[PDB]
């Protein structure tokens, strides 16, 4: 994250696959830095939650984008809209573990194709 | 497949016993006394005693309903305030001579407490019953009391996710690991206690979704499991856990012709008084194309005790890699044995408990609760296989014929509040009779047996309220005949009381008593008058009870013919003489055909004098 103190973006290198999960090396595998604010991290966990708490993990319009994880005998719900606010974190009658079908996009701003990057540190 | 029911008796032509609370619901709990003179009920919001010998007497009564604000706590959780926010009575177990245990739903928040007998009121412990008691009415749920303590079988949370066996000890609680490999999705069917340097065993039946089988859909499995009554978990690893769990399929099928029953309803064990082994009587239906089909397969002990004692267990592997699939392992087992109870063996090895068994084998255990070995049925197939009814809870009677010959008697329910009484006669299924316990169809949710001297009974608990049956109804049976061709071991004919007496409780000679299980009313030593106008139509009434039989008419000692425009049959049974004339006058005979074994038998039913007037 940002630091000079902790910003609100996370940076992240990505390094592409290889055939257990190994990045490709040298110059067949390449490397990315994204960006995701983390209010866009917590906007989609967000409306995760609420999809899967109040209308069945579908989401009006259309629809399945959350959903239950990790095979857990539990599935999404149509609970009362006031289980938003009463309940943030959750509680033993809110589906869990919950995950999203719509995934954070992030598009590079350095593209590095023979560089396999390991670490990250940011300032400003 | 098993024959229909060989007579039917409806709520009307049979002595019932009914018991409910106006107003009260679900009396899905049923236990009774030391004594056998009291029964107790635990329904929705109330606990009764009630006397067993004539449910209909109210004893004593006790209610534990929820309060207006944790009934709108539920409903704000998305429940329903007036169907699954109440709190219905789960655990309903012996827990003194002067009190017994009780948990309840209780608008999800699990409760459990201390019935005072001598006062019939709560103690008020309120203790939280979470993974004793289900929180939803929906949930499957098991229990049974050992030693003061309560072994249950549940699921440990709200959504039903968590599932749970485990010990509420105090001194020494365990219970299951949240693992697949333990328990995968399962649903709790019954629990009880196997009792003998031999540790006890608490042993534990559900149904969970199979690792070992793959088909088009997850397949269940009927599971057979046990625990030592001795566990006091590991100490390094598995602290607080079950070190004694073992489980196997329980397999219900008759291959011949593709029929598998992998949905496991009920268990009830058959403590013989002369048999030193008991046996399972476990009831399944199919989880596929169920339209429905029930079964009854007989289990012995002994069979189980040899899976778990010498049977190798499953091994879980990577296959591909992301994947996993369950072989027999066929690798080395550790010592002391992973699963077995502290017996003999152990203590000369000086094991005194699981809390000082090796880390070898509590690991192993921890990573193959499964055994390769299925726990099959005795003479391998099904005691009973049935078409168009599903069966619901089962209980068996150990009876002794006037021949001696020991029949298990099963008593089971269905799901339109039917009991059936059913024997497996030479090589083939016997249904007896089939009593409508409920008028109003409501599926029987349990089951209770009474075999006891005197107070010989069946109660059965619905929706809708409580029945009391006997074992028989031998005083139904008209002639020598009829109390014969039952086939029924509980029934015998008197000859010096001229009644179908209940051998085995009545005060009439042994010796001087009839009774063929072979059917063969030959053992047995041996006229309605109608006066209409003439042109005028004859209604001649005929019936019987067996639903396995046909009745035919005979006039002028011939075989009459119901056919227009002379004759028509009204209900299959009554006769109908059309145009009365001279010659229509006479005798008439209503006559019944029943197949036994190859032979017929012909019984007449009715004898009417009909005469034609002027
Ligand atoms: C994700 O959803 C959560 C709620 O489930 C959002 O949290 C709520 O966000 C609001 C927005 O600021 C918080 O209100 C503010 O709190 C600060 C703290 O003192 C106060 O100074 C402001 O005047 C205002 O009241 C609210 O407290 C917070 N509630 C909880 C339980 O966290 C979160 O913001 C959502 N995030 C995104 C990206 O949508
Ligand atoms: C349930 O399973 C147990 C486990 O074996 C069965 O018990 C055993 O049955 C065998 C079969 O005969 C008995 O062996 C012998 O019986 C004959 C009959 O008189 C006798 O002459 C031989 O000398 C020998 O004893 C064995 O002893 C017996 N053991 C026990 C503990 O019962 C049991 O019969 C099975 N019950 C059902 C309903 O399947
Ligand atoms: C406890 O016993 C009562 C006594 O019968 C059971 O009541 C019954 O509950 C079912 C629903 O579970 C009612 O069925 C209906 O289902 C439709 C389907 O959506 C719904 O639209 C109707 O409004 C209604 O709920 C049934 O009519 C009702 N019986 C009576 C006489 O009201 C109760 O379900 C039992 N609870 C348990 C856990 O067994
Ligand atoms: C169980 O219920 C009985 C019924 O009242 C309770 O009995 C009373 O006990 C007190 C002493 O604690 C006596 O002084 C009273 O005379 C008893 N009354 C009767 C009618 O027996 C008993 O105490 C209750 N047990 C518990 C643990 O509360
Ligand atoms: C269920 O577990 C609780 C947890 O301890 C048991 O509660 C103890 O019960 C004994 C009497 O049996 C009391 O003397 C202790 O003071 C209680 N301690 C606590 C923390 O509650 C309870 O008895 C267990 N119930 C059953 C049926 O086994
Ligand atoms: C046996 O039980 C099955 C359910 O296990 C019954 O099947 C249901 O019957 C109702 C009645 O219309 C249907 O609405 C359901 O869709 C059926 N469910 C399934 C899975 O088939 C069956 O009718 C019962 N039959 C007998 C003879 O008892
Ligand atoms: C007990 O059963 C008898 C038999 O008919 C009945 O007369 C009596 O009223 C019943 N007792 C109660 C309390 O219902």
């Amino acid at each position: 994250v940002a630091t000079s103190a902790h910003g609100e973006v996370l940076f992240a290198a990505f390094s592409s696959a290889a055939p257990p999960p190994s990045a490709a090396a040298g110059a067949s595998g390449a490397s990315a830095l994204c960006a995701f604010p983390l209010d866009e991290v917590d906007r989609l966990a967000n409306r995760t939650r609420d999809a899967c708490y109040t209308r069945e993990g579908r989401a009006e319009d259309g629809t399945e984008v959350a959903y239950i994880e990790y095979d857990v005998n539990s599935d999404c719900a149509q609970l009362p809209v006031d289980t938003l606010d009463a309940y943030p974190c959750g509680s033993d009658h809110t589906p869990s573990p919950m995950a999203s079908r719509v995934p954070l996009e992030a598009t590079p701003i350095l593209e590095w194709p023979g560089i396999q990057l390991t670490a990250v540190a940011v300032t400003m | 497949f098993a024959p229909i029911p060989r007579i039917t008796w409806e709520h009307r032509e049979v002595h019932l016993v009914q018991f409910h609370e106006p107003d009260i619901y679900n009396y899905s709990a049923l236990l009774l006394s030391e004594d056998k003179d009291t029964l107790y009920i635990g329904a929705r919001e109330a606990v009764f005693a009630v006397n067993a010998l004539n449910i209909s007497e109210k004893q004593h009564e006790v209610y534990w309903k929820v309060s207006e604000d944790k009934k709108a706590k539920c409903a704000e959780k998305g429940k329903s305030k007036q169907t699954e926010c109440l709190n219905y009575i789960r655990v309903l177990q012996p827990l003194s001579a002067t009190s017994l245990y009780v948990c309840g739903t209780n608008a999800f928040q699990p409760a459990c407490d201390h019935l005072n007998l001598t006062s019939f009121k709560f103690l008020g412990k309120n203790e939280d019953g979470k993974g004793r008691c289900p929180f939803d009415p929906a949930h499957s749920y098991t229990s049974v009391m050992v030693d003061g303590e309560l072994y249950s079988g549940t699921s440990y949370n709200f959504l039903g996710s968590e599932p749970i066996i485990s010990r509420n000890s105090s001194h020494s609680p365990l219970r299951t690991e949240y693992a697949i490999p333990w328990l995968n999705e399962p649903s709790f069917v019954f629990a009880d206690v196997i009792r003998k340097g031999e540790d006890d065993r608490v042993y534990f039946f559900f149904t969970e979704v199979s690792v070992e089988y793959e088909f088009v859909f997850r397949v269940l499995i009927p599971r057979i499991a046990r625990v030592c009554k001795g566990d006091q978990g590991g100490l390094r690893t598995l602290q607080k856990k079950w070190t004694s769990f073992l489980k196997a399929r329980l397999i219900c099928s008759r291959p011949d012709s593709g029929l598998v029953f992998n949905v496991l309803r009920d268990v009830f064990v058959l403590r013989s008084p002369g048999l030193k082994v008991p046996v399972f009587y476990a009831l399944f239906t199919p989880q596929l194309n169920n339209v429905g089909l029930s079964a009854v397969c007989a289990y012995n002990l002994s069979t189980a005790e040899e899976v778990f004692s010498h049977g190798k267990y499953m091994q879980s592997t990577t296959v591909e890699q992301s994947h996993t699939k369950w072989v027999r392992y066929n690798g080395p087992v550790p010592k002391p044995r992973p699963g077995a109870c502290i017996d003999s063996e152990a203590r000369a090895a000086n094991y005194t408990s699981s809390l000082n068994l090796p880390d070898k084998t509590l690991q192993f255990v921890k990573d193959h609760p499964l055994m390769d070995d299925s726990v099959t049925p005795i003479d391998n197939r099904p005691r009973l296989i049935k078409k168009d009814v599903n069966y619901t809870q089962i209980v068996v009677d150990r009876t002794q014929a006037l021949d001696g010959t020991v029949y298990d008697v099963m008593f089971v329910s269905t799901d339109r509040g039917a009991l059936h009484k059913a024997i497996s006669l030479e090589h083939a299924v016997h249904i007896i009779e089939e009593t409508q316990l409920f008028q109003d169809f409501e599926p029987v949710q349990t089951l209770l047996l009474s075999s006891k001297k005197g107070n010989r009974f069946v109660y059965a608990g619905s929706n809708s309220g409580v029945v009391q049956a006997p074992l028989a109804f031998c005083g139904k049976h008209g002639t020598c005949e009829d109390c014969v061709l039952a086939r029924d071991p509980y029934c015998a004919w008197s000859p010096p009381t001229a009644t179908c007496v209940a051998l085995h409780q009545t005060e009439s000679p042994s010796r001087g008593l009839i009774q063929e299980m072979s059917g063969d009313a030959s053992v047995c030593p041996d006229y309605r008058q109608h006066f209409f106008k003439h042109g005028g139509t004859a209604e001649l009434k005929c019936s019987q009870k067996s639903n396995l039989a046909r009745v035919f008419w005979k006039f002028q000692n011939g075989v009459l013919k119901a056919e227009s425009p002379k004759y028509g049959l009204m209900g299959r049974k009554n006769l109908l003489i059309f145009n009365l004339s001279e010659g229509d006058s006479g005798v008439y005979q209503c006559l019944s055909e029943e197949r036994v074994k190859n032979k017929t038998v012909f019984q007449v039913v009715a004898k009417h004098v009909l005469e034609v007037k002027v």
